[PDB]
């Protein structure tokens, strides 16, 4: 099955050579299997598939013969030349037409110049024949499969047009549809045109259509030997953009203003015809521009030669002159002598000295830029003071051609974001750009060397700039090429500063240690992303197929949840679904992000309801509820050390700590509370039997409240004795109310029994006894009638009962309700609502752990909801502030598993200043693009 | 309304809803039922009347608390039964996981009335 193609202009194939020989049309040839395809007269683009044998008259004359010149260029976007009948001298009009296509080159090398005789009957087809034998000569599985589809490598031979449907003849024959204007389903006709607008067709039908002044005008003319197939098609595409409409298939005159006249249209010749403005010269420099990256992207083609069109006066009609020698009369100088003793470049060529750049952008050079002192260099990029401020400045001294400054500043002055670098002064005298200079420099620089100013919050403003700048460009439709710790610039080291880090692209498909897989998309992009944010993370430890561990088993870097969440899920095999930068940016913008300091799971199906932590190297005790035992775990937050141990008779209810300048308190259900040594472990016993379940201990010394409101006292050296006595018992309540919180705040301890609040002083009385039930006035029985659970106060008591979401402020002066916080209704905005624990920090926030998951925080200053932040975990029991050593608040809850998640202990102020730093990150941005354009 | 009614529990109240009202047919800002919040702050016969003009022993609210979850979960004894009498009984799920059994001496009626 190697691929055969009849080339044919007028397709004399398949008027009369087919049998001969035996829309686009797909038959099967054998002797070995070709798969011949035939082409058609109706052509306008479809040379993507480029054997061949170029076919032509000459009977008519010789304009016919001179006419394959695209036909031999398209096919390295064996060839042999074959004439027709030739019956209807022959030899002597080949004569001319062997002589002048065989010499030479820049047409692939013909095979063979050959005639045929006639259609009736050729003896030169046998002489034909062998030549196509000759040069057409000179895995298993995929071919089976290849041949059992279609009863139903081989791909780049024919058999398939990847995947495709049916055979490929059907892309082909329904391909001539388009080209023509059968019956089809209108179901795929939305992914048709799809595949047709890959083929130019789509907007605009290529195939369906079929006062000039000399001195106000600049005259651009392009000569070349031909128009390749395809090339007027899509330059007619292209062509239908905006930038501050007749036209021909050859020619399209959109003229917009009516003062910016843009004449493009057609050795052949294309000529731009703009007149002498400043919209004028832009569109020119925009066309160029756009002409020029066709032919630099695509397809070459001393080649094509650059015309200018100039007129001292107009008697003179357009004397021409090439670009190169214009070029060096505007690097030197900047007029046109005449040859009698005029007019300048910004009049003949615009481009050449950049005359269309925007006014806010001039190397306005009067005496203000310095530079090329040896110290100044920064690879031939070089300090300068520009405008008294220090700036860096890159210089094109060689091949510079004018078309990478050209192509570097038409995108570079279409960015501006406070996360894209930004241009200053492109100029033309030296022929440099000059930057902004990065006070600290290169990311990379940075991580080696500057480990110590690696804040966290410096390495998330870090990851969150370069994530916000990528997104726009992604926004922009532009593919950043390649993203590394190289080519982020870091200004500042001030983590509130607004302006941390930019990406700007040093020029010299990506690196080879920070590309995505495949190498392309913004998905690639999103992949380099990720490789920079493990960067950052590691701090370097890399940077001094893919498969790259976790960062904290090697490198030993804080562990950092939520973060290698986004590492990996960016960091994907395929581009299928790792994130888009448009969410990306959204994932690392988020308090939790910046805060969420741990995480741990615990041991599958552990219920633990209370929990203490060490005070000095770190520690926590959990008092286990599984089983319906006393279960105590230790745990260990640097290196888990989860250890359950079976101690006690029933379950354990709250733990508290008391300290020896030590003994850990664990109540159980049975009423019995035992001491364990907290280092030694081995000296352990108990203390006095109480009458009913303990519930709460210490919160201060050693006070105990049971579930009774029998609140005990015992004193930190009692507890080294066993069976110890308390200093005093005293009742607080009846037996069905249990005591259940007991809180320290100017030296009182205040708590909740039942429904009713208390406080005692170092006498050990209670002074105060509030009575809550009746409060039922305000929210309802069923809520306000339960128990009071938790307690806390700084200038009025936030009582918190058993399954009510009202959280309740009882004045300690007053005695009487002055607040009530309807948490369901700080929910409504975005899941249960009932407060299962409540903590409360210095004078910022009081956070609540409410039952649903959430820990719905506020700023008690001003009773104003800070955020609603939300574990994943289902349900939230214990909230409790840890010293570590590092001020943290941990919390604990269910999902069954229990989640232990250790919080930086400012989620409050983190939320305050990430969301102002976003609000000037979006003004910065807004008034940037404004302004700048 | 009945929310609100359904707390001090006044004859006169449910009676006066009893001709007219939005029965067994409201959700409050906390989405609970009426009838089982009577049921759970602790009365009868404002269940009952509430049952005999609703006749709804299952409905869930926005923690998944359907009348028999959080009626074996504060151990009433006699109203549970009630609504298992009338209004007939079905079994339920909240939104945790969690069965009547395991939130209960209500756990053996439960056997019986499933
Ligand atoms: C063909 C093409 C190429 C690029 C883009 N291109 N695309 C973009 C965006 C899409 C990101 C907007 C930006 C750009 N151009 C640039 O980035 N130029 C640029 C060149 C040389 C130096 C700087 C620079 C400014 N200040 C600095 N300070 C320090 Cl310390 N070092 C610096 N350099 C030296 C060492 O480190 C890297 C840089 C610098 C800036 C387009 C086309």
């Amino acid at each position: 099955r190697m691929k055969l193609m009849i080339v044919g202009n007028t397709g004399s194939g398949k008027t009369t050579l087919l049998q001969q020989l035996m829309g686009i049309d797909v038959k099967d040839w054998p002797i070995l299997v070709l798969n011949v395809w035939d082409f058609a007269g109706r052509e306008e683009f479809y040379s993507t598939h480029p054997l061949y044998l170029a076919v032509y008259d000459l009977s008519k004359g010789q304009a016919e013969v001179d006419a394959m010149k695209p036909w031999l260029f398209n096919i390295k976007a064996p060839v042999i030349l074959v004439g027709t009948h030739l019956d209807v001298q022959r030899k002597a009009c080949m004569s001319k037409i062997t002589k002048e296509l065989l010499n030479k080159r820049g047409f692939p090398a013909i095979r063979d110049y050959h005639f045929v005789n006639a259609t009736e009957e050729s003896d030169a087809l046998a002489k034909l024949r062998k030549t196509i034998i000759n040069e057409s000569l000179n895995v298993e599985l995929e071919k089976i499969i290849l041949s059992e589809r279609k009863n139903v490598f081989l791909n780049e031979s024919g058999v398939l047009l990847d995947l495709y449907f049916v055979e490929p003849k059907w892309l082909c024959k329904i391909m001539a549809q388009i080209l023509t204007v059968r019956k089809f389903p209108k179901n795929y006709m939305s992914q048709y045109f799809k595949l047709l607008e890959k083929f130019q067709i789509a907007l605009l039908v290529p195939s369906s259509l079929s006062h000039c002044e000399n001195s106000e005008i600049i005259i651009r003319l392009y000569e070349m030997p031909y128009f390749p197939m395809g090339f007027w098609s899509r330059l007619i595409n292209r062509l239908l953009e905006i930038s501050p409409r007749m036209y021909w298939r050859q020619g399209i005159y959109l003229n917009w203003s009516p003062e910016a006249y843009c004449l493009v249209g057609s050795e052949s010749f294309l000529k731009i015809t703009v007149p002498s403005c400043r919209k004028g010269c832009i569109l020119l420099g925009q066309v160029v521009d756009h002409i020029d990256s066709l032919m630099e992207e695509w397809f070459p083609g001393t080649l094509l030669k650059k015309w200018a069109l100039y007129s001292f006066n107009d008697g003179e009609e357009h004397q021409k002159i090439l670009l190169d020698d214009l070029m060096k009369k505007a690097e030197e100088g900047d007029l046109l002598v005449n040859p009698d003793q005029t007019i300048p470049i910004s009049q003949i060529a615009p481009d050449l000295i950049l005359a269309d750049l925007p006014r806010n952008i001039m190397l306005n050079n009067d005496e203000l830029e310095f530079e090329q002192a040896p110290e100044f260099l920064l690879g031939s990029v070089y300090r300068a003071a520009y405008e008294g401020e220090e700036v860096a400045v890159k210089i094109f001294n060689k091949h510079t051609s004018l078309r990478l400054l050209r192509q570097e500043l038409v995108v570079l002055c279409h960015l501006h974001h406070p996360s894209l670098i930004s241009l200053l002064a492109a100029g033309i005298r030296p022929r440099m750009l000059v930057m902004e200079l990065a006070s600290k420099g290169s990311l990379d620089r940075l991580l080696q060397q500057d480990k110590a100013s690696l804040t966290r919050t410096l390495q998330h403003r870090i990851a969150l700039h370069v994530a916000d700048g990528l997104r726009y460009l992604h926004s922009a439709m532009i593919i950043y090429r390649d993203l590394k710790p190289h080519n982020v610039l870091l200004f500042t080291l001030y983590p509130n500063a607004a302006i941390i880090a930019k990406i700007a692209d040093y020029g010299i498909e990506g690196t080879p240690g920070f590309r995505a897989p495949e190498v392309y998309n913004q998905q690639a992009d999103v992949y380099s992303f990720g490789l920079l944010l493990y960067d950052i993370l590691t701090t370097g430890g890399r940077i001094v197929q893919g498969k790259l561990p976790d960062p904290v088993k090697e490198y030993g870097c804080a562990p950092w949840p939520m973060v290698e969440k986004l590492i990996k899920q960016c960091l994907k095999e395929n581009p299928q679904e790792r994130p888009t930068s448009a969410q990306v940016f959204d994932i690392l913008n988020s308090a939790e992000l910046v805060c969420l300091t741990r995480r741990i799971l615990l041991p599958k199906n552990v219920i633990v309801e209370c929990m203490v932590a060490t005070h000095h190297n770190a520690s926590i005790w959990l008092g286990c509820g599984h089983t319906d035992r006393g279960q105590l775990s230790f745990l260990d937050l640097n290196t888990e050390g989860y250890t359950s141990e079976e101690v006690a008779d029933s379950r354990i209810l709250c733990l508290a700590l008391v300290h020896l300048p030590s003994w850990i308190v664990s109540g159980t259900q049975s009423g019995t509370l035992l001491v364990i040594n907290t280092e030694d472990g081995k000296k352990r016993h108990t203390l006095e039997k109480m009458t009913d379940s303990v519930t709460c201990l210490y919160c201060n010394f050693l006070l105990v409240g049971t579930a009774d409101g029998k609140l005990a006292i015992f004193e930190d050296k009692t507890v080294k004795l066993k069976g110890a006595a308390p200093l005093k018992i005293l009742n607080i309540g009846n037996v069905s109310t249990p005591l259940m919180c007991l809180s320290e705040s100017r030296n009182v301890m205040w708590g909740g029994c039942g429904t009713k609040i208390f406080s005692f002083s170092n006498d050990f009385t209670i002074q105060k006894l509030i009575e809550t039930r009746t409060s039922q006035l305000f929210s309802y029985a069923a809520f306000s009638d339960s128990n009071i659970i938790t307690v806390v106060v700084d200038t009025a008591l936030y009582i918190a009962k058993q399954n009510s979401p009202v959280v309740e402020v009882w004045d300690k002066k007053t005695e009487k309700l002055c607040g009530l916080i309807d948490c369901v209704h700080f929910l409504r905005e975005v899941y249960s609502g009932r407060v299962k624990t409540l903590c409360l920090q210095k004078n910022t926030a009081l956070w609540i752990g409410t039952g649903g998951g959430h820990i719905l925080l506020l700023d008690l200053s001003t009773r104003r909801l800070i955020r609603v932040i939300y574990n994943f975990c289902n349900s939230v029991r214990v909230m409790m502030t840890a010293q570590l050593g590092k001020n943290v608040m941990l919390v604990l809850g269910y999902n069954i598993q229990s989640c232990l998640t250790v919080w930086d202990i400012n989620l409050p102020h983190e939320v305050q200043n990430l969301e102002k730093h976003i609000e000037v990150r979006k003004e910065l941005a807004e008034k940037m693009r404004r302004t700048s354009v | 309304p009945l929310h609100l009614a359904a707390d001090s529990g006044h004859l006169e109240i449910v009676e006066v809803l009893l001709k007219t009202g939005a029965d067994v047919n409201a959700w409050d800002h906390y989405g609970f039922t009426p009838l089982h919040l009577a049921a759970h702050v602790g009365h009868l016969e404002i269940v009952e009347v509430l049952l005999k003009a609703g006749a709804d022993v299952n409905a869930q609210d926005h923690a998944g608390w359907t009348p028999l979850h959080l009626a074996a979960l504060y151990g009433h004894l006699e109203i549970v039964e009630v609504l298992l009498k009338h209004g007939a009984d079905v079994n339920a799920q909240d939104m945790w996981g969690e069965t009547p059994f395991d939130l209960a001496d209500i756990a053996e009626v439960l056997q019986k009335a499933a």
